[PDB]
RNA sequence: UGCUGUUGCUGUUAAAGGGUUCGUAGUUGAACUGUGGGCUGUGCAGGUUUGUGGUCGUUG
RNA sequence: UGCGACAAAUGCUUUCCCAUCUCGGUGUGGUUUAGU
């Protein structure tokens, strides 16, 4: 089927009926949406990843796209998202490049090898920038509690608070679900100055 | 020049507890001296601290119940057999009863109770009572 | 509280007080340590007979200090506000 | 400032903590490559090269934008200054003050100054040296 | 200064010839873009220069230093009395 | 008053007199401004603390002039502060 | 005898910072590649969910 | 020289050079359109 040509080609065989649905949606964009007609051609997905998030209504549609894909990605994303979400009645969707990572070294003359953009840190801020990416990070801070956590706070600009707030516990579960490293959100109204909003 | 990131950061701390104020402001900040500050912070000699990122060498806020009488850092870094966890505590200790010597070892930054008792030795790092 | 013997007597002399803005002990020859009791007021405005006192220790009060150290306490044993109510 | 001397200034730039280029700047990241690789080719120094793009296009940073230094982007056109920048204009500082010095023979302020110009310049030509931006058996000539 | 500046540019990207005699060849063709003369230059070879120039509508430029100065402005270790541009390399 | 202050989390009226490079996050102190020519009208991009000669592609007319710190606009020419 | 001081000295006035710079050997030298995850039992801290003398409109 | 199946950390279904010319989803109002 034509939709298919938005999968990668190993999924094609056997498609996942979400990865299949979210195949038509594409398909159906690259000719209906006026801007994502000139990027979706030269696209298409890995795979799509259902995630429930407890406690609340919804679940998360994850897509992973290949990397090479991300500058096109970034184009078009907050169109792309929103037309995806239409799609899907009761769902969310983010668009996460699939990135590698590699084990860091236990030797100094490997570590100096490493590709920092294969790094676990470099890799996991850049997936939290996937999921949020209309909005960008303005702060970031660890709090150590005296019983030994380290809770890492993420401060966002508080003009994208309409606009991401009902999203940010569903960016939350997912990171962790993703990364295995938990996250909190903040807004702050003048970043500049580190002023963080009450509400 | 700075020549020891933990040696600043010891200072300030111990500056602030001598003055009594309730924050202090640590920067530079590293993987060291947040090593450091854990370990005073399990044994309850500080309290919670925060570390801000601004794409740098960060900059950490700790908290400070008065509990922390002097903290500071051994330079150069002496190695420390299993066998000099003795002499460190009767040196630079206050008491055999209280207070830390904070070791680098290859377990892992700790002090030098838990580092006597995974017989390990390494390299000293500091102190605090 | 204090130093325990082995068979669990307390050994030390007595406890001594420790200051409440900056936990420091208070010796028993600086003198110019100070101890305020404030009085508890019931839901009427007369007092009750209990009161909250707290230790201060000489040293603050040379460099000036204990007035700032007593806001900051008072506030936190919710006796004083900090700001006033919305107009 | 503070190398071969007793200033201790603090004047700089500081660069911000969000690198995502703001929404309204509308220029590809090729076109901003053309734009500097012209502009080399123009006759400016790095330096030049960002100044004159951060006070016309509204490009804060090269970098944030096309992910490049703009040196990274004249080495990959080949476009770089053979003598690294700064060592240039260090040595056309040197040059300068000898031929001042040339005919103010009793300029001995001038004489103390060309001294740390050329004691910084024999640490600089090490580093490039070590580093390999610079060949071996490169010396600074009086 | 900005002649510096300018010739600097020319060794590094554009073309250009050293010498009286082979500024006075690119001047009767018509591929001298810039003539620079040294202030050291002898008068009679100066005024010839010029007024070849006048002829073929070159600019003309006198520099401030003699050829020696001229020389190390052009990256070379001899000394040039007269420099002539004949691409300049996207200088001016 | 009675407001003890937090290293953490500055109050904006303290934080907004920091030095750019004393605040707790450091960060610029200038911004760019869509400057309108005074004899085209064509919207130009000027930086606020531009020190280069910025000139209107067309009438070529010099849009601001260099200073110690923030440059000044030209007489008669309609700016306003782009975001971020 | 901490009057040779690595542990562990002193250098404004007691003996002792070089008149000032530069500077090789030498010594010293800024951050970063990095919280493993669920499951179960067991003892702790606070984001909200039914119920249960104060402020607050007039049950709130 | 072809041929089949995969990938790919950076878009060739590109880039450059010539030439012809109100509807859904979401929250209790923001969001990609599309009519003004
Ligand atoms: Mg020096
Ligand atoms: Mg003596
Ligand atoms: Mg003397
Ligand atoms: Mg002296
Ligand atoms: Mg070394
Ligand atoms: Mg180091």
């Amino acid at each position: 089927q034509p939709h298919l040509r938005k999968l990668r080609k190993l999924k094609r065989g056997k498609p996942s009926d979400l990865e299949e649905s979210v195949a038509k949606a594409l398909f159906e964009l690259e000719a209906s949406h006026k801007t994502l007609r000139q990027e979706l051609p030269r696209f298409h997905v890995n795979t799509v990843r259902e995630v429930k998030v407890p406690r609340s209504k919804k679940t998360v549609l994850v897509v992973f796209y290949p990397l090479r894909f991300l500058m096109l990605v970034r184009k078009v994303q907050r169109a792309l998202t929103s037309e995806l979400e239409k799609r899907h009645p009761g769902c969310l969707v983010m668009l996460v490049a699939q990135r590698q990572i590699t084990k860091r070294p236990t030797d100094v003359y490997k570590l100096q090898k490493v590709q920092r953009s294969k790094t676990s840190t470099a890799v996991f801020e850049n997936i939290l920038n996937d999921m949020i990416y209309p909005s960008d990070v303005v702060g970031r801070r660890w709090r150590c509690r005296t019983d030994g956590s380290k809770l890492m706070k993420v401060f966002l600009d508080a003009r994208d608070r309409k606009r991401i707030e009902s999203r940010l516990r569903a960016v939350a579960y997912v990171y962790k679900q993703l990364t295995h490293r938990r996250v909190s959100f903040g807004f702050m109204w003048n970043p500049k100055l580190q002023q963080v909003s009450t509400r | 020049t700075m020549m020891s990131v933990l040696a600043n950061a010891l200072r300030t701390i111990a500056s602030a507890e001598r003055r009594g104020k309730r924050q202090v402001l640590i920067r530079p900040s590293s993987k060291v001296v947040v090593k450091f500050l854990q370990v005073m912070q399990k044994h309850g000699y500080i309290g919670e601290f925060e570390i801000i990122d601004d794409h740098r060498a960060g900059k950490i806020v700790v908290n400070l119940n008065g509990r922390l009488n002097k903290c500071g850092a051994i330079c150069p870094r002496f190695d420390c057999a299993t066998t000099d966890y003795e002499k460190w505590m009767k040196n630079i200790l206050p008491s055999r009863q209280f207070g830390f010597v904070v070791l680098t070892t290859s377990l892992g930054i700790m002090d030098h109770e838990e580092a006597r008792s995974r017989n390990t030795g390494g390299k000293v790092l500091g102190f605090f009572y | 509280i204090g130093m325990f013997n082995e068979e669990g007597e307390n050994v030390d002399l007595y406890i001594p007080r420790k200051c409440h803005a900056t936990t420091t002990l208070i010796e028993a020859h600086d003198h110019a340590a100070v101890q305020i009791s404030i009085a508890n007021v019931g839901p009427n405005g007369v007092i009750n007979g209990t009161t909250t006192t707290l230790c201060i220790a000489g040293y603050l009060r040379s460099q000036g200090e204990s007035d700032h150290a007593i806001n900051h306490i008072t506030i936190d044993r919710g006796i004083m506000r900090i700001k006033t109510g919305k107009p | 400032v503070r190398m071969h001397g007793n200033g201790r200034g603090k004047a700089s730039s500081a660069l911000p903590y969000r690198r995502t280029p703001p929404a309204w700047l509308k220029i590809a990241s090729r076109n901003v490559v053309k734009m500097v690789c012209k502009s080399s080719r123009k006759g400016m120094m790095p330096s030049q090269i960002g100044m004159e793009l951060r006070d016309s296009m509204g490009i804060a940073q090269v970098k944030n934008v096309t992910g490049r230094k703009i040196l990274r982007i004249l080495k990959h056109n080949g476009l770089a200054p053979e003598i690294p920048e700064d060592l240039y204009f260090l040595v056309k500082r040197a040059t300068q003050m000898r031929k001042h010095l040339e005919r103010h023979t009793t300029d001995r302020d001038t004489k103390y100054r060309l001294i740390l110009v050329e004691s910084r310049i024999h640490r600089l030509a090490r580093y490039y040296k070590r580093v390999k931006q610079l060949p071996p058996t490169w010396k600074y000539e009086s | 200064d900005t002649i510096n500046a300018k010739l600097q540019l020319v060794m590094k990207s554009g073309k250009y010839v050293l010498g009286t005699q082979q500024a006075l060849t690119t001047l009767r063709q018509g591929r001298s873009k810039l003539v620079v003369i040294a202030n050291n230059c002898p008068p009679i070879r100066r005024a010839e220069v010029e007024y070849y120039c006048t002829l073929s509508k070159t600019p003309i430029h006198h520099y401030s230093g003699n050829n020696l100065d001229l020389g190390t402005a052009c990256g070379k270790h001899f000394r040039t009395c007269v420099l002539s541009v004949t691409n300049v390399g996207d200088s001016d | 008053g009675f407001f003890d202050a937090d290293l953490s989390y500055p109050t904006v009226r303290t934080e907004r007199m920091k030095h750019k490079r004393r605040r707790l996050v450091q960060g610029p102190n200038s911004y760019f401004m869509d400057v309108s020519c005074p004899r085209c009208r064509q919207v130009t991009v000027v930086y606020s603390h531009a020190t280069t000669s910025v000139e209107c592609k067309g009438c070529s007319k010099k849009l601001c002039r260099p200073t110690g710190g923030k440059a000044l606009l030209v007489e008669g020419c309609g700016y306003r502060r782009k975001p971020d």
